[PDB]
Order: C-alpha cells, then sequence, then structure tokens
C-alpha cells in the first residue's frame, strides 16, 4: 500500500492533496474492497472499506480525509512452553493451564456433522496451541479490551476538526495500521498507529520469534499511548508518506531518527525500492496540481535496473554466449520503466529473482548496502558481476520456459483479466522499484499472467472548496454471480482513466441509474 | 467555509453506472441499514460466509476447510469475545451495528434467491455477528495471523 499527504504550501492551488492507495489480494474474500457514499443530516463519508466491515476506512469528505498502509505493529507474542507435571515451567515453578471443555460442528461430506470435542487450554500469557513438531506455544494479544475500533473508526472520519480526529485516535482502539490524514483547512499527519505493549528490554527481531514462555520477565501488561508512537504533522518538507517501509523516511527532510523511540516498535531493515520512489517522487515536486499528483502516482520505475544494470551489462558483454551478449544489448537499450511495450522487463524481473530472491528483497548481491544516511539512493551495485552474469544465464533460460522468448512484449505477457475483459497490462512488482503496483502471477501455458495483488481501491483527493477527487477499482465494486459490476473498470485502470468521484447531491443525481427507497426503525 | 451540507428527508439508495451505492439516511441508523443493505447486495455471499466463520461456526457450515479457522477462533475465544464487545458499545453505535445487519438481513429476504445456497443457513445476522467479524479482521487475521503461532508460515 502507498500512501501521500500533501500540503498547501507544496501545490499550486493551497489545498491539501491525498492519496488512498491500498494493496491487497484480489481475491481474498476479507480482503475485498468496496466502494460507497454516506449521507445523513449530520454527516457524510465516502470511500472503499472491506465487505463486512460497517464504517469506511479509507475515506473522505468534503472537509477531511485519511488513507492506511500495513505498518506490521507487533501486538502480539508468541511464547515457547516448557511442559512440566501437567502444566508448564514458568519462574521456575509448575504453573496449571486454564482450561474449558468446548465442544463443535464439524460438516461432513453428505451435508450431515458430527461432533468434535475441543479443549481450550490458557498459560498467563494466553491461548495454548501445539504446532506440528510438537511445539508449544502460547499466545499474547494486546488490546483484547479495547472493543471500539469499530466507533473509532466512524468518530475519526467524521471528526469537525483535526483535535476531534486526534482525540478519537488516542483512544488506541485500533490496534495497528500507518495511518495518514488531510483536511481542508490545510492540516497533513501520519501516524505509525497500533497497540504497542510495553517492553524493557529486547528489539523487535525478539519480540517477532518465539519468545521464553518460562519467565515473567517478558509477559508485557502495558500498553504504548499515541504519544509514545512516531507521529509527524505539518512537516518542514510539506508532505508525508508511507509504503509499508518503517517509519524512518515519514517526510523530507526527517522529523525524528530510530534512537527517538523503543527498539521494538519497528524494524530498522532497508526500505524497499517502491519506498524510495515515494520519498523521492515527493520531495524532488513541488507547485502541484491534483493532475500532476495523479500522474505521479502511475511511476512504474524498474529501480533496481538502474541499482544493478550499469555493473551487470559491461560484465555480460564478456560472456562468448551470443544469447548472453543479446540480453545484455536488450538491457542496456531498455528505458527502464514497466511499460505495456517493453521486450526487456521480463528478462529483467527473471534477473531479479536470482540476484534478489523470489520476493526481490534479497540485499546479498548489493555492493553498496543500504544505508539510512543515503535512505533513497542504496543499496547499489552488483558485488560479484561474475556470479551476476551467471545468474543472467540461468535468467535467459527462465524467461524462455516462462514467456517463450526473452523479449516478448510486458504487456503481452502481462494481462489484467476479469470475465471477459482481456486488457495490458503495465506496471509491476513493489520491491523492484514500482510505485503502482501489479504483483503479477507465475504464468500459464501461454505465458499469460495477471495479478494476485496490488492497485485495488485508488483515489486522489484535492481538498479545495468543494473537494475534487477521482478515482478506479480494480475489481470492480461486485462479485456476487453473474453481477455487471466486477469487471466494469478493469479497462479503465489499463488506460489509468479515472472516475470523478460524485459527492454532491446535484452530481449524484445527475448519474444515477438505480434508486433503492427504503426505511428503517 | 464548506459547501452547505446536504440534508437528506427520506432514505434512498442511489447507484451509479459501476453499482456504487450514494446512501441518504434522515438518521445515523438508516444510513448504517442502508450501507448494509447495499454490501448485501453486492458482496453478500461472501459477507455471510466470513460471518459465518467469526461465530467459530465455518467447520459446521462448510466443513474441513473451515476447521482450522474454526479452532483458531474457538481457542482465543472470539465469539465470546465479539459478543462481550458488542455488549460494551455505546448505545446510540450498538444502534448502528443492529442496524447494518437488519439492512443486510432485509436484502437476503427480499431477494431469497440471490443468496448463495451454501450461506442461507448463516440468516440472520446480529449486530455482535459485524463486531465479531472486525475483531477477527483486526486481532486474528492482521495482529495475529495462525500462521505465525502455528509456525506455518
Amino acid at each position: 500500500s502507498n500512501s501521500w499527504a500533501v500540503a498547501p504550501g507544496k501545490t499550486a492551488n493551497g489545498n491539501a492533496l491525498l492519496l488512498q492507495n491500498p494493496h491487497l489480494s484480489w481475491t481474498t474474500d476479507y480482503f475485498t474492497y468496496y466502494e460507497a457514499h454516506l449521507v445523513t443530516p449530520d454527516f457524510e463519508i465516502y470511500g472503499a472499506t472491506q465487505i463486512g466491515l460497517p464504517v469506511i476506512r479509507f475515506a473522505f469528505n468534503q472537509r477531511m480525509g485519511i488513507t492506511n498502509t500495513v505498518n506490521g505493529m507487533v501486538g502480539a507474542t508468541n511464547y515457547r512452553l516448557t511442559l512440566q507435571d501437567g502444566g508448564y515451567l514458568y519462574d521456575g515453578q509448575v504453573r496449571p493451564f486454564e482450561r474449558p471443555q468446548a465442544s463443535y460442528r464439524l460438516r461432513q461430506a453428505d451435508g450431515t456433522t458430527v461432533d468434535k470435542p475441543l479443549e481450550i487450554r490458557s498459560s498467563v500469557h494466553g491461548p495454548v496451541f501445539e504446532r506440528a513438531d510438537g511445539t508449544a506455544v502460547a499466545v499474547r494479544v494486546a488490546g483484547l479490551d479495547r472493543p471500539g475500533m469499530l466507533e473509532q473508526y466512524f468518530d475519526m472520519i467524521t471528526a469537525d476538526s483535526f483535535d476531534d480526529y486526534e482525540a478519537a485516535l488516542a483512544r488506541m482502539q485500533v490496534p495497528t495500521f500507518n495511518i495518514v490524514y488531510a483536511d481542508r483547512e490545510g492540516t497533513i499527519n501520519y501516524s505509525f498507529n497500533g497497540v504497542a505493549p510495553k517492553r524493557a528490554e529486547g528489539d523487535i527481531a525478539f519480540w517477532q520469534g518465539l519468545v521464553p514462555g518460562d519467565s515473567s520477565r517478558y509477559l508485557w501488561t502495558e500498553t504504548h499511548p499515541l504519544d509514545d508512537l512516531p507521529r509527524v504533522t505539518n512537516p518542514p518538507g510539506g508532505f508525508v508518506q508511507n509504503s509499508n517501509d518503517p517509519p524512518w523516511t515519514p517526510t523530507w527532510p526527517v522529523t525524528y531518527t530510530p534512537k527517538d523511540f523503543p527498539s521494538y516498535l519497528a524494524p530498522q531493515t532497508p526500505h524497499s525500492l517502491r519506498a524510495q520512489q515515494s520519498v523521492r517522487l515527493m520531495s524532488e515536486n513541488d507547485d502541484l496540481t491534483l493532475e500532476r499528483f495523479m500522474a505521479l502516482q502511475l511511476s512504474h520505475r524498474a529501480v533496481m535496473a538502474d541499482r544493478t544494470l550499469p555493473d551487470l551489462i559491461p560484465a555480460a558483454l564478456i560472456d562468448p554466449d551470443p544469447e548472453v551478449q543479446a540480453a545484455a544489448r536488450l538491457l542496456a537499450a531498455w528505458d527502464r520503466e514497466f511499460t505495456s511495450d517493453s521486450r526487456a522487463a521480463l528478462l529483467f524481473e527473471e534477473w531479479a529473482r536470482l540476484f534478489a530472491g523470489q520476493n526481490f528483497a534479497g540485499q546479498a548481491g548489493f555492493a553498496t548496502p543500504w544505508s539510512l544516511d543515503k535512505p533513497v539512493s542504496t543499496p547499489y551495485g552488483v558485488r560479484d558481476p561474475k556470479a551476476a552474469v551467471d545468474q543472467l544465464r540461468t535468467a535467459i533460460a527462465n524467461t524462455k520456459r516462462k514467456y517463450g522468448a526473452i523479449d516478448r512484449p510486458f504487456g503481452d505477457a502481462s494481462r489484467m483479466i476479469l470475465n471477459d475483459v482481456n486488457v495490458p497490462g503495465a506496471a509491476g512488482y513493489g520491491n523492484l522499484g514500482s510505485f503502482r503496483v501489479f504483483t503479477w502471477s507465475d504464468p500459464d501455458e501461454n505465458g499469460v499472467r495477471t495479478p494476485v495483488h496490488g492497485e485495488t481501491w485508488v483515489a486522489m483527493i484535492e481538498f479545495s472548496t468543494p473537494v475534487r477527487a477521482y478515482g478506479l477499482m480494480s475489481y470492480g465494486n461486485s462479485r456476487q454471480p453473474g453481477t455487471t459490476h466486477y469487471s466494469d473498470q478493469i479497462e479503465r485502470v489499463s488506460r489509468a482513466d479515472f472516475r470523478e468521484l460524485l459527492l454532491r447531491r446535484e452530481q449524484v443525481e445527475a448519474a444515477v441509474q438505480e434508486r433503492t427507497p427504503f426505511n428503517f426503525k | 467555509a464548506p459547501i452547505a451540507a446536504y440534508k437528506p428527508r427520506s432514505n434512498e439508495i442511489l447507484w451509479d453506472g459501476y453499482g456504487v451505492p450514494h446512501i441518504y439516511g434522515v438518521d445515523a441508523p438508516s444510513a448504517f441499514y442502508g450501507y448494509g443493505w447495499a454490501q448485501a447486495r453486492s458482496h453478500g455471499d461472501n459477507i455471510l460466509r466470513l460471518y459465518g466463520e467469526a461465530r467459530g461456526k465455518g467447520a459446521e457450515y462448510w466443513g474441513p476447510d473451515y476447521e482450522q479457522t474454526t479452532v483458531w477462533l474457538l481457542t482465543n475465544g472470539v465469539p465470546e469475545r465479539a459478543q462481550q464487545w458488542y455488549a460494551q458499545q455505546s448505545p446510540d453505535f450498538r444502534a448502528n451495528l443492529d442496524a447494518f445487519a437488519a439492512g443486510i438481513n432485509a436484502y437476503a429476504q427480499q431477494n431469497p434467491d440471490d443468496i448463495s445456497p451454501d450461506v442461507r443457513q448463516v440468516l440472520p445476522v446480529s449486530g455482535a455477528d459485524v463486531v465479531a467479524h472486525a475483531h477477527r479482521l483486526m486481532n486474528f487475521l492482521y495482529v495475529a495471523s495462525p500462521g505465525r503461532t502455528l509456525g506455518e508460515g
């Protein structure tokens, strides 16, 4: 997911700009987004949210708006238990498990059900589970005493002022997520949100792995208040952003450093190339108009190529294999953009899969390692050119196996297909540097692949008076069997042809095609 | 000075050409009811299936493919905690949650042939079901996934 908020001083018209851009599976049911608009005499909200949720997570109205991105807040701890004498060893003593005898029904293939017993055990940490390898693990989840998550979101998205917004956010009922805010007043804000347990020792890596379940030394009981978490409001740089990267470069120049917070709140790992792009796209541009803002969102640069081809190409041209030389010249002529007509992009991805691993996040292959001191220009270079050329040799074979050639048009293999609509793809993997994301699946027998995850709900809002906003939903607004609103937006997505989002009654009445009157009590 | 706010005088959903619902309500509960109605029409099958799972009845309704999640949720006391969270809601907000569920039930009742046969057994849904799904999504999917605890990736 991506998120941008721009202050008035950085825009041409003096109105804050906001980008909602969550990235999630195109198939997982509970991750499906739905676009809607609610209006009553006392409030108005427009936006997307996961199906089943009664409140809009990605909302905006005439006054304010917010967006979210995953921060992976570590709000739970898995503890390795030491089983002994019918209980578990804790602080040198055997402690008893708390346990109720439950039961549930299991539907059989023939439609009937059978009753199955289920013993539920809990240690001081929390419910106990047993892994396949026999490890006994107790999971402790924070915020199980916070029943107001839905109302907090509701109060946040209908706040009459930034102060009211912060007051609601401060209730700490939303357990995770980075949240970005912007309003017509000109205020922008970034908050590393969630319910974080207060710990006396251990860094994030420690708390993410199996923690010793035999000592009260690791049993946390309190959580951090909002003021203890990384936050940024109206920074000197005039913008805030987050593309899932650790919260250390939310704006530029930065307003805090890792040393200002507990080491267990967030990782200090290398920022993805997409995240590096996010910071550059915002910091390097000024006098932004909504139009330009939207154009920048479509960025699909093969940043990884900029970091590696300078060293790879020369090294590859040394190889006597005519095929390797050809591949190098193909990669050399490439403008390093993930366009539909790119004939070098597929081959590059295949080389990158080997150079940086299947998820493209590997760091071992670079010559110069990532550094927080050069957050948007590292890592860089190829550490072992000779080994990298051998990887290219293998990549050439892999590209041919998957796509049938080393120079197949990116958009011929990469397609977005929903029902009977089949359109050319562009942009790609975020870890390769693409800001606009389409995590292409493995190809089929024809070498055709489609997005499994990526751009879903995409919207850009300018808080002028009245507000002006545009957006699109990759997989439509409905997934019910036979609906005509599942594949009806993907063609526009393939041309980056955004819909004007309609909030004003006059606009809605002009676009309405179906009316459902109703009543309730 | 923002533009003047619209004041609905009747409850209605105005759908645009892309199936986007513009829900107008005379009060809060009315808007939530229309929203539940709209969501059911657009994503009813999956919403009902998910609410069924949040009840800890996935295995009961659909079998083995849903059993692991059933064990995960029951062991973590999700269904019961949801009932508690529901009871702990402020009167006003609980009314909105009830309305939302009511909207889902109403759509299903008005268009029985449009609800997938396999999920009809889930109806009717309640405000507690709504709280349960949100609780599952936030705390037992996002924050604490079964994969991380079971070490199954």
